[PDB]
């Protein structure tokens, strides 16, 4: 009945915006006003200790 | 679903795409049956005979769905969620301090 | 503007006191229609069964609720949707949804309802005539009436095996003129019933069971009837018999056994017997139509009587066919018959009828639309018989509104046809030879 | 839109085969009603009369060929271009076109065509229900039936001299449980009098003719087959009279001489012997009608009939008042009667039907919407009893399609009010005391 | 289309200063309706009540804005969505949403008003007249008016016990000119107070308040001014009272004190002794209406005084009844009275108000639609007085537009029922006898 | 879809019960306008004449079906045909068939009415409100009232010369709160009369007419029925006076003779006396109004009062200027006074009306749209305040729906236009310094 | 059928050959409306400011790309959903979200020429004459030049 039709839908899931200090300056987490948050990304840095 | 309503380029879309002709129908665990069993289903009360079929699908990305319109206090049309959007600025953000933070290019 | 958007069903009455019901289907645009289903048989082999509710509480256990839910929970989630026009998908959409040959899940009355009701607001949309609707622009034969005027056998008491008896006002110029002929030729025998001190009251068709001597004294009544109102028999009026030899037949002995009717001495004939009594009963009387004059399982029979009688004496087979394709295209293989008595609720759909007729004439046979015993205000078959141009209908006597409405709808159809609506007559009985 | 373009009447057919009219009004914006006129009596002192042709060769001198050209050349130039909301002004348009005060000029039966056919008109432009349209918005009750059940006098050659008998279901919940009721108590009355050897074929209102021994035997079996469908008389099911005095009764000795019908070993009854006849089966049978109880010209007998029996049990003038402003009047100044029977053809209009039921309604009288012998697939006066919310009908039997569409618009017009429709049964009777 | 999909409600002032609420609303094709409500009471164990804000710094206690809100926020939830059409559904909506039986907690003023704005919506979107909505194709009747020209009681300072006293020009041929002939008694009558040298200044009711001497001398009066003005007293005008003997009953002495208003020698009545008074005063003066001649729980005097007067004079209660259903079945049932007064607010719904009337028309009562002493420019009263063909109006005085505004409505009622308008005047008192 | 299909008039009563008119105006898309005409003068020099039947048996010589006749079978046919937006057009059409310059061939209440009816059905086509349609987009100012709420002169029994007094809640944030104050010192002042032993039944206009000492004694009353209400005289409610000083003017002397309404004690004042005398009283009490402060033929005198007090109290010229486009353009050459009374059925037209407005806030002048005598339950002069942001209205007490419609309409307007209306009260007075 | 559905800016020249703006509004209906706005100072100290992008590079500093993107981002999301016919609600509404009394945020220009468009707009939706939707009936005076 929850047929994925096409490539599927997008998951978005609502969390509160956050500004972040970054050396380019202030960078918006997400680029909405809906609040709307892509549900599971994260990024890494990754080092050679 | 008070605030919108179906888009008219959408009903003409399905209706002469000829969409509703060609149901699909489930059981009560969500699985595609044949007409006859469904019918049966429903029948026996296994299956809701609401929430268990569905309208093919409409092609080209049109809008479903347009929004719904009231009379105001003077007799003008307005937008129904025009005006009740939002009230305050719901405060925020926050501005969290990350300048030790290795970005990439 | 076209697509269906309510389809609802209500348990209403037929015209036994029975119930039966309605189904009402409208549109996005504000067509509406409305299908009234008569009264059929809820066992039957290979007919289609109407399904009843068996509650022995309520209606003496034929109440319609189960196939009003079916209509409400079941068919109108398929059919809300769908076009209006397309009768064809809606009907093999329902057809399919059943899933069964004699249509018992859903109620072949259920299906036919909808049939009606959705073919109604197909015209009502397309603001036509449902005859042209259903027929398209080339409609404009008036059907031939068998008025039902005596009745005998099992809805009789007297001693008379033929269920039915019928006069056939084929020498009229017009429609109006042959319903005229009828209801004159009705209140004449009347009178002469009245005079002879038999009983004057209608049955479920609206015709007479008086206490008659026997088939012979019957047919000779009709005949005085026929001369009092001013017409000449066998020239403007004939007579027919709906004999339902199914009725009277012994199984076992393959004998048509007339005492169960008329009592202990009467004469017991057998195949051929059949055969040439009726033959007799032909060359006597005016007889221009035959109908079940062999039982529903004698095929031998069936054809004995067609290569016997069919060449100038139209044999209607109604128990024989049942209205279903198989046995028509069985009948027409066999040559059993010439005629076949069309009823919509014993196939459950007016795509199915239509595909019956159009079989049945094809192969040289006559159509005939038929009532129920248990009939409504709904005149749809009136509209199927000029849509198809048939040429013949059987919708009762001249007494009851059941039957009346379907006259009165042919008189609509004539009046608006105007000088295009032609009434055949004998002509209509294509099926016989000159 | 609403201005109307075309008005065309037609001859169609009664339930009896006897010809009658049918009037279909156009409006400019497509709005389509039909009006079918019930046949009713061409001679009358104060009633209104219909046109009938009189050519012996055509229908027996039934034929209204007359008032449709009256409609078609007449009505028709002067009702086109009144807008079709316009009731009560195309009704005295009507009324004065045809200046005679029984409507003899132009046929009572043309004028009531016209007045059904133009107020379903205006209902099929607004949208609404007809009910809705001739009521207004508090259109709720749905009437008590009384269901003619035994038939007897004229129509029957049983020694019974009261003209037929009715039950009436004034202890069911809602109508749907009264007409499941009424046709249960008919089939077990059937199956009662197949039993008993009595005939079973239904007579003009659907109703059994039975040879009963008297009118005690034929209350004894309605009361017999109300028990056996499972009801309680005198509080679930009652019964009603209509004596039809008038056919009985000898206007030179002012006697009510029986032996008219039930043989010379009747009883001939003075005016109080009558009442005290009237009286002793009320104490006897849970009666709680009767119709036609004196003649129509004994009006000391009515009288002195209201004083005796009117706290207890419904009087109603059929005869008596023959649905006249005048005679209602005259009754209601002197006490006689505390009912009266309307029919809608015996006055001429819609507008003059709503004026006799609401001068009966002031005057504490209850109105009871009947039927006629000959009846139509017209089920208009099923409206009528729920627009006035008059709370009675009087349609006949469960028996005859011109009987069972009125039902059958009944259970229509309860579904479609739902939870606002009001079955009050006894507390329709609001002309009695407790 | 007719879908309502705005409404909304807003505080505005009465008659008297006092505010009141006032609601529209809007269908999703643009049909718009607007319902006033008239100033009622917010106390009474067996009426609906009004609700008031309560706040003393705001118009003395007496705003309207929680039964505004209650409409804002409450009731169009519910109502928007519901046909506009589906008057008797909203109303039974609105009744299940308050839960209360006096309409307490959503307010009958808010109802009332919803109720009112609803069907004038529905009456806009149908482009009929209100009153042709309310009461169908056969509104025709125009009411004869009780109108005030002089006051006593507790709404005047001179020794007269009577509240109300009024001319009814039940002789007038047309309504206009019932309506001309008491705007002239109105001017004599003030020509007439002049020359006296008695006040002139008009009371709530639109009527004048002089110091006169006793009922004696301002039935007198008013006779006097009626024949100035040129019209027979007893033929062509009549005289009505409203007591409110309420106001003067002493419940502990079971007695009618008249020394409450008429001084300290004045007499002391029992209820056999008020009796004699009022039918000494109908034998005196041409009376033809008497209300509230009797307490409202004093139902043994009410029912003598019924057996007394009730065959020649209208005895209307008002207090008695207080247009409630249960006292109006008890008041039938005990012969009390033979007409009710019919206040559209003690019960908060057009639904129940037109069942009350049809209720009250059903026993031969007359139901007199009314206005209340704080009144607006809404004139739905005059509609609901023609759409139930009541034939009896009691909307005030001729001096301001409280009263002013029906009497308008009305004449543009009977300028529109053109040649259909009807004026019975004298027969329009059915409850009487002759 | 908007040119005018149909134009008719009928006569109805006013507030005071005698006759006038109201306008239909139906376009051809259904669009319809109501105009209803308030009660003027039939006869001045320079003023707009209304027309009266003159039949001293109908309506006392006071019948407008002259009028009537003259809007049917004259006005009618010219003005049918016309765009309904084309207002200018239609009332200048108007003004050249009546021929007159005092509108005395037709009657100013005729071409008033159709002036009316033609902008209200010119606002109902275009779907717009009645105040945007007249004066445009930018309408947003609501009138600061001018509430009459006690009477004298030839209104009055009393010895007060001053023909009324006048409460101006100017302090007010909001329209809402500034009839909430008035209608809050209206029944704080019932009270105290009530207390007092004084008159409490209302006047025409709804106010007040007690048996005061004299007119310092009714403005204490006033001030003290503010301060009882609980607002600060000065500076929330301020005072304003209507002489009508043309009444006790003798022209034979060039005196102000006080001795006609105050008694023979009373002081004969000069033009010069008068002047110290008005002064005075503005100095002892916080008037900011007084209207007809010298006679209609005191130029001289109105020069001086100009000149004296000019600059801190408002003149208001009501009989001075008769709203005349010629003695306003005079007065405002010679600086006399600095306001204007807009009566509309004063001059005939709704163009003339809104020219005369707009010259006279040209020259500074305020204009103020003034109720007549006998008003309608028509509210178009709020609509025609609001509409050209004049800033004030004289509209009567709060006591009658005649005056009370008026503040009704002006509460929908406010609530209609929301957040961007605007109650300047103090600075609606553009003419006065600071 | 009057509600805004559509609001939109473009970049266009004056007279003096110089950027300007013009705004085009369209109801429900199709009903249009277009306002052009007149070239102003960009300083002042109790005026309306309009808005310039301060780019040398583009038009001398005087193109009106802020103005535009400001209607088109700002303003059109505000006003769309509001009746045509509403002239005195769009322009508080539209002062409100500018939020600043000489109306430097969003540009005087921008919102005079989202006024004059849903003026315009409004005058086309009812039919009638720009001067009668603005006046009300009683325009009638031609002025002196």
């Amino acid at each position: 009945k929850t047929k994925m039709v096409k490539k599927g839908v997008l998951k978005l899931t609502k969390a509160p915006l956050k500004i972040v200090k970054i050396p380019s300056g202030n960078h918006s987490l997400i680029k909405n006003h809906e609040s709307f948050y892509e549900m599971g990304k994260a990024n890494f840095m990754i080092k050679e200790i | 679903m008070k605030n919108f309503k179906i888009s008219s380029t959408y009903r003409a879309a399905r209706k002469q795409q000829k969409t509703a002709n060609r149901k699909s129908f489930y059981n009560d665990e969500g699985y595609m049956i044949s007409p006859s069993e469904w019918a049966d289903g429903v029948i026996k009360g296994l299956i809701n005979p609401k929430n268990s079929w569905s309208n093919d699908h409409v092609k080209g990305y049109l809008p479903r769905v347009s929004p719904r319109s009231h009379w105001t206090k003077n007799g003008y049309r307005e937008y129904l969620g025009i005006g009740k959007s939002r009230d305050i600025p719901e405060k925020e953000p926050e501005v969290i301090e990350m300048m030790d933070l290795e970005l990439v290019v | 503007m076209s697509i269906i958007t309510d389809v609802y069903a209500r348990e209403v009455l037929d015209s036994r006191g029975n119930p039966t019901l309605e189904v009402e289907v409208y549109t996005e645009s504000g067509a509406f229609g409305r299908g009234m289903v008569p009264s059929g048989a809820s066992t039957g082999e290979h007919e289609a069964v109407e399904l009843r509710d068996g509650d022995k509480a309520r209606y003496g256990g034929l109440g319609t609720q189960k196939a009003v839910d079916n209509v409400n929970n079941v068919i109108a989630e398929h059919i809300i949707g769908f076009d209006v026009r397309d009768q064809q998908g809606i009907d093999r959409a329902m057809i399919a949804l059943d899933g069964t040959p004699n249509k018992g899940k859903l109620g072949a009355n259920a299906i036919l309802g909808v049939s009606i009701a959705v073919a109604r607001a197909a015209a009502d949309y397309l603001e036509v005539p449902l005859y042209s609707y259903l027929g398209g622009f080339n409609t404009k034969v008036l059907p031939t009436p068998m008025m039902n005027i005596i009745n005998g056998g099992s809805h009789s008491d007297a001693p008379i095996a033929f269920q039915e008896f019928m006069i056939v006002p084929a020498g009229a110029p017009t429609f109006k003129e042959a319903l005229r002929w009828g209801a004159e030729i009705f209140h004449a025998l009347k009178k002469i019933l009245k005079e002879r001190g038999l009983e004057t009251a209608v049955g479920d068709e609206g015709g007479f069971a008086p206490r008659f001597n026997g088939t012979e004294d019957g047919v000779e009544t009709i005949i005085k009837a026929i001369e009092a109102a001013g017409y000449v028999p066998g020239k403007d009026v004939f007579i027919g018999l709906d004999c339902a030899s199914s009725e009277f037949y012994d199984a076992e002995h393959k004998v048509y056994g007339y005492t169960k009717f008329e009592g202990e001495g009467a004469a017991v004939r057998t195949a051929a017997e059949q055969i040439d009594y009726l033959e007799e009963l032909v060359n006597k009387y005016p007889i221009i139509t035959i109908e079940d004059g062999m039982d529903e399982n004698d095929w031998d029979g069936w054809k004995a009587l067609t290569e016997r009688l069919g060449g100038k004496v139209q044999l209607v087979g109604d128990d024989f066919f049942v209205t279903n394709t198989a046995y028509l295209e069985k009948g027409i293989a066999e040559h059993a018959a010439n005629s076949i008595l069309i009823k919509v609720n014993q196939i459950g759909t007016l795509t199915e009828t239509f595909d019956a007729i159009e079989m049945a004439k094809e192969a040289g046979y006559t159509a005939v639309v038929s009532h129920r015993s248990g009939e409504t205000e709904d005149s749809t078959i009136a509209d199927i018989a000029v849509a198809t141009n048939a040429g013949q209908i059987k919708t009762g006597s001249l007494s009851r509104t059941d039957r009346i409405a379907k006259y009165n709808q042919l008189l609509r159809i004539e009046d608006q046809l105007g000088e295009v609506a032609e009434y055949r007559g004998l002509k209509s009985f294509y099926n016989l030879k000159k």
